[PDB]
RNA sequence: AUCGAGAGGA
């Protein structure tokens, strides 16, 4: 599949942002640099929170279609809804 | 006793050629919508004496597309249908250069008959239809959405672009009322356009096997 | 088939009543059925003895694999009890699937 | 008859069964509570795949 | 500890 094209929806699903979350945070807690900048935040639940309402989640989704194929999505790439 | 049987004609040959109509042949206006008493003035009033007898309401009808490609509808003599009148309905087919029939039984096919409609259908093809199903146009029902065939370029329109393989898709018997309606073949695929409550308009697509 | 002792585990009382299962309790009389139709075919016996014999291994057998079959009586401990079969362990409901998995 | 001091069970990894790894039953055997086949079929409906696999393989029985 | 039964609570 060429990446300039892609059929799936923009928007990050409720399941992707929990998945990503505890993913992230889960990375977070076993020592793993952080792209925001930790004002006094010292729980993996809300870096990762804060790291996603930056766009910097260094995950990337990858969408499984019926068919067989897969579109890659990065977590900056998607609209997030909530 | 006599105007039952002849308003029963009546009302099949008016579902026949909407069949027909809905199939895709050559089907006139007035042909299509036939009053009584144009039936009448056509064939008859008195069944019972032999006007019109059955063996008259043979009905010659063509393609949209070829003239050449057409369909016989017969309508049998006696009660149930046998192997002898098979033969001669296939005979005359030879000789007339046809390959689809309808056979609109009275009362029921003998299994002989079906047997040889199941064995020789490649190379001629032809349905057996209770006359029963056949008193209402059963599409025009309030519960039966629109059912249109689609052709092979469609078909493969459609699964090209859904990326799913024909079995992906929900099914409908070949022994379906509809189906049998539309005379269509196991690997045909229809389109089911029915009104929603939700959408409006919402098109399913139904593989016949 | 054998299953192993995981299987068929040998439970320990408060004491050191070391009861087995009914599992195992059905080995043992399939083994030593089975014993006794090699001896017996092997040494002289009789058609209506050796059929016999062939009937109650088929049943020994058979309730292993299911101890509700139609007409036949079920296989009964020892003591007065219904046997469990391999087929009642993961039946329905409190059975192995709906229950365990 | 119903004395709050009777109903209160709490588990935390106790003893488990013999013929299963599983959790045992009854506060009397310091047993866990039962996810049976409704919670996880409210499980399934929620959409809680990892939640799902905890529950019925790495709180019960890995 | 196992089975079975009974009594119960929501």
């Amino acid at each position: 599949q060429a990446n300039q094209k892609r059929i799936t929806t923009p928007y990050m699903t409720k399941y992707e942002r929990a998945r990503v979350l505890g993913t992230r945070a889960l990375q977070i807690a076993m020592c793993a640099p952080v792209m925001v900048e930790l004002e006094g935040e010292t729980d993996p639940l809300l870096i990762a929170m804060k790291e996603l309402k930056a766009r910097k989640i260094p995950i990337i989704i990858r969408r499984y279609l019926p068919d067989g194929s897969y579109e890659d999505w990065g977590v900056d790439e998607l609209i997030i809804s909530d | 006793d006599d105007e039952e049987e002849t308003y029963r004609l009546w009302k099949i040959r008016k579902t026949i050629m909407q069949l027909c109509h809905d199939r895709g042949y050559l089907v006139t206006q007035d042909e299509l919508d036939q009053t009584l008493e144009e039936f009448k003035a056509q064939f008859g009033d008195k069944p019972s004496e032999g006007r019109p007898r059955r063996t008259d309401l043979t009905v010659l009808v063509a393609h949209n597309d070829d003239p050449t490609d057409q369909m016989f509808v017969f309508f049998p003599e006696e009660p149930k249908v046998g192997i002898k009148t098979i033969k001669v309905y296939c005979q005359r087919m030879q000789e007339e250069n046809i390959t689809r029939a309808l056979i609109v039984v009275q009362q029921g096919m003998t299994p002989s008959a079906k047997q040889s409609l199941v064995d020789m259908a490649p190379k001629y093809i032809l349905e057996q239809f209770l006359q029963q199903e056949l008193l209402i146009n059963i599409t025009e029902h309030e519960l039966v959405p629109e059912h249109v065939v689609m052709t092979k370029e469609e078909v493969t329109e459609l699964l090209a672009r859904y990326k799913l393989r024909e079995n992906q898709l929900p099914r409908i018997q070949a022994g379906d009322p509809v189906a049998r309606y539309f005379g269509i073949k196991r690997g045909q695929v229809v389109k089911i356009i029915r009104p929603s409550e939700t959408a409006g308009r919402y098109i399913t697509y139904r593989l016949v096997q | 088939p054998v299953p192993p002792l995981s299987v068929r585990p040998a439970v320990v009382m408060q004491g050191s009543a070391r009861n087995q299962d009914d599992l195992t309790h059905k080995l043992a009389d399939i083994v030593k059925i089975n014993n006794q139709l090699r001896r017996n075919e092997q040494n002289g016996a009789a058609a209506h003895v050796i059929a016999e014999d062939v009937k109650l291994l088929q049943f020994h057998v058979a309730t292993m694999v299911d101890n509700e079959l139609p007409g036949l009586p079920r296989a009964m401990q020892k003591s007065g009890r219904p046997l469990k079969s391999l087929k009642q362990r993961l039946k329905g409901k409190e059975g192995r699937v709906r229950g365990n998995l | 008859k119903h004395m709050v001091d009777d109903k209160i069970h709490s588990r935390a990894r106790g003893p488990i069964q013999i013929l299963n790894r599983q959790p045992m039953e009854g506060r009397s055997r310091d047993g866990g509570l039962r996810f049976g086949e409704m919670e996880r079929d409210c499980q399934i409906a929620h959409g809680a795949a990892q939640f799902l696999r905890e529950r019925l393989f790495e709180a019960s029985d890995p």
